[PDB]
């Protein structure tokens, strides 16, 4: 019960505590509310090693982004006035594009960034091709979203890394399932020592 | 000052060891007034943070000499919805940073550090002085902007750091607080709750 | 008695990766899969690591069903369900067997160990109320034992620190740790003074 977790970086630093969301439809915003388990507000989370840029860049986050789970689906919707980069290696594949393809959600817009019959459908015929093929399913439950600038083919900030402020979604659903898909999937080929 | 319901914490104290935050961030119950971080070190929460028993790998010879001396530390009461007190329990002194404390010492923001004496009592945060100086600074945005002081600026209203065994300031070879061995920062829920009312008072209006 | 008898932290290098984990069952296996919500398994897995590199993601492939802790009556045991040994280093263990403290035991696949004693801590504990404050306060690290998968650090190897490994975990024991607060907030002061600039 907690269907996804979510965690707030800024560049390469990891920021903040890791936040559940335990309400079907929350919001990462840039404000000051200690206590919303449906506001994931950033603006109240410190860095000691914070530059301008991203103290800059947080002032634009404002009402941020709203998450939501419908059914077994996921979607953003850009509050903020400033936009939202997108991810998503699951909705990505849905209209092709190299899964690490990032997609800019201008405000008042919404983007539906995951589907788990999708997922699943796509855990399924991993089985066959072996337990690699499995364990990087991991990366089809993750998001990862950027406020304000952009990053990825052709804005010069190629990694998320570089973006100023930015979170990372980990499904909790989807997680799950790969789980006990992965228990079950034996070793590993490529082999390891211990001194290398 | 409001009429929203009170704050599940009253307040989060995060650990740290130079510019390196240690251990995970401490959240006190409103139903416990008052809180003891302390050097010492028992793991359970409730109204003890022990700072003893967190690890650090970065950590050196210097903090581990420090540490050694925070002892009963020091004490964090609320008060009046959102009124702060810090009492220094330790045979050490202990720096602290307070806008509160800056105001009444006729000294600019943040051109300051107060050294507290062993057993001293003091009030560091005043909630309605916290209130006021948000919208003191959310005014006269209104006003530059039309004309024409971010969320980073103004959550520091609501953020206590204190310094245990060493200083830093203007007359220690520190000169900031990231630089002692090992310090706190608190930060007031209630004061950040009422930031968060004051924050949707800014006509986002800021361009781009 | 502690409601979690320990709280785990999981690390790749000198980085601390995940949130700290806090057993409250006497049983918990420490894997490298990925079930998020799981009151028995701390689950590696699902953890992301911005800064992780070539090793660390190579190493994270073989950690398997990891390593399993008990906690039976007042003992701790380490067992290696991991197809690749894991190595411990256990100051309480260590010394039962008169070894340098920071000697690192390795655990082959499908081994076990008594990782930690209680009575033999107790102990310990008791006749260092005559050693003074110092001596106390150092008996912190016995309260702590850090864990190494796949690879194993100190003498025997090439890697001397447990922080050069790819993937570790550092266990609390709060039961121990609670027993040393009781005799601690007794033992006074330090007498070294510490200055305000040094």
């Amino acid at each position: 019960a907690f269907w996804c977790s979510i965690a707030y970086y800024e560049l390469n630093q990891r920021v903040g505590e890791t936040f559940h969301a335990s309400q079907p439809s929350l919001t990462v915003d840039g404000f000051t509310d200690p206590s919303n388990s449906e506001r994931f507000c950033l603006g109240l989370l410190s860095n000691v090693n914070r530059n301008a840029t991203v103290e800059m860049t947080r002032r634009h986050i404002g009402r941020g982004v709203r998450l939501y789970y419908i059914g077994g689906e996921v979607f953003a919707e850009c509050l903020s006035d400033s936009a939202i980069f997108v991810q998503s290696p699951n909705c990505n594949q849905r209209y092709g594009w190299h899964p690490a393809t990032v997609c800019k959600i201008p405000p008042g817009c919404n983007l539906k960034i995951f589907n788990n019959q999708e997922f699943a459908a796509l855990l399924a015929q991993s089985v066959n091709q072996g337990f690699e093929a499995v364990y990087q399913l991991t990366r089809m439950c993750t998001i990862r979203m950027s406020f304000v600038k952009g990053w990825g083919a052709e804005y010069r900030r190629q990694t998320v890394t570089s973006t100023p402020c930015w979170i990372e979604l980990h499904l909790n659903g989807p997680l799950q399932w790969l789980d006990k898909v992965l228990t079950q999937m034996g070793s590993p080929s490529v082999r390891c020592s211990s001194m290398s | 000052i409001s009429n929203h319901p009170a704050p599940e914490y009253w307040c989060s104290i995060a650990y740290f060891e130079m510019d390196v935050q240690v251990g995970e961030t401490f959240k006190v119950p409103s139903s416990c007034p008052i809180v003891t971080v302390d050097g010492y070190v028992d793991p359970s929460g409730g109204d003890r943070f022990c700072l003893g028993q967190l690890s650090n790998v970065h950590r050196t010879e210097a903090i581990e000499r420090a540490r050694l001396h925070i002892g009963k530390g020091v004490q964090l009461e609320c008060k009046g919805e959102g009124d702060v007190w810090v009492r220094c329990l330790s045979d050490h002194a202990v720096f602290v940073q307070s806008y509160y404390l800056d105001r009444e010492a006729g000294r600019a923001p943040g051109d300051a550090v107060h050294k507290i004496y062993p057993s001293a009592y003091i009030k560091v945060f005043d909630l309605r002085q916290c209130h006021r100086q948000m919208q003191q600074q959310a005014a006269t945005a209104q006003a530059a902007a039309a004309a024409q002081i971010g969320v980073d600026d103004l959550r520091r209203l609501c953020i206590l750091r204190m310094s245990f065994v060493k200083g830093w300031g203007p007359d220690y070879p520190r000169q900031s607080i990231k630089e002692t061995p090992c310090w706190i920062e608190i930060h007031l829920h209630r004061a950040l709750q009422l930031l968060d009312e004051v924050l949707h008072t800014m006509p986002i209006a800021d361009p781009q």
